[PDB]
């Protein structure tokens, strides 16, 4: 129950790129090691005896991913891309405040997306109403045949 | 009226008596509003952060500010002011 | 520190602090970023008197 460590990822560790359902480093190539600990990737992360007496009896170390940070892009008065001073956690929770998620496994290949809904409590509230269906239609993309959803051919 | 002191955009005498946002405007408030769900703001005429917060009282009547705030911090006269605390669930001794 | 374990207390003196005041920007936001009050303590202290 013991927290060993809480690390943030040094420039050793940071993804350039991840394209929706692609992954860092890509399909093909090892996992990347993340072994230090302080800012400028100088110091090792420790461990105590007893946690290491436990480790070598068959004790497992779980990772739990509390956050993410990153960058989004878009063009500034050229044509040319900027992704630098874009955050991500300026809209995180403005994101989550207001949608409802929407999860979808078909043979471990999840996506997982966000919907707008309405507040029906707020009088000036314009975004329009969607039902579950019709919701499920527009996140994943489903195509509709004899009234049914159909993902590409589930 | 058509005054305008703290340079918001919402007149004085609409603070003074009471107003409701709706379509991004200030309207003089009438009774006839309360069943449709619209509430009853009044707030400072000479000020344009009433309640001390960041947020003007026209960001937060008409709920132009962040979308992830609570709906009790739209009426100008209660602050957005988040409380935050730290709280220890165990401690891990290394002997050296 | 054999001074200290004898019975000599340690005294504690502030010479100086540092600190910045709130001021409003061009918007109506409060900026304390680089207003200083070292640079106004020498001015005040030469014309007033203390009470
Ligand atoms: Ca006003
Ligand atoms: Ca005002």
């Amino acid at each position: 129950g013991d927290t060993l460590s809480t690390i943030k990822a040094q420039e050793n560790q940071i993804g350039n790129n991840l394209s929706p359902g692609d992954t860092y480093p890509k399909k093909g190539l090892s996992p990347l090691a993340l072994n230090t600990m302080d800012q400028f990737s100088s110091r090792l992360i420790p461990i105590n005896y007893d946690q290491l007496k436990k480790l070598d009896a068959g004790k497992q170390i779980k990772l739990e991913t509390t956050q993410v940070s990153g960058n989004f892009g878009t063009k500034n008065s050229s044509g040319q891309i900027v992704t630098e001073g874009n955050s991500w956690s300026d809209y995180i929770s403005q994101i989550d405040s207001i949608s409802a998620s929407i999860i979808l496994d078909t043979e471990n290949e999840s996506y997982e997306r966000r919907v707008t809904a309405k507040n029906l409590q707020d009088p000036e509230d314009k975004t329009p109403e969607l039902t579950i269906g019709e919701a499920i239609e527009k996140a994943f993309g489903a195509t509709k045949k004899d009234g049914l959803l159909y993902f590409n051919d589930i | 009226e058509d005054l305008d002191t703290d340079n918001d955009n919402i007149p004085d005498s609409y603070e003074r008596n009471g107003y409701t946002i709706k379509d991004l405007i200030a309207v003089k408030w009438e009774d006839s509003f309360a069943e449709q769900g619209y509430k009853k703001y009044v707030s400072n005429y000479l000020e344009s952060n009433t309640a001390g917060d960041p947020y003007t009282d026209y960001e937060k009547a008409s709920g132009s500010f962040d979308k992830a705030i609570k709906t009790e911090a739209r009426d100008p006269l209660v602050a957005a002011y988040p409380i935050v605390g730290v709280g220890m669930e165990k401690l891990i001794i290394s002997t050296n």
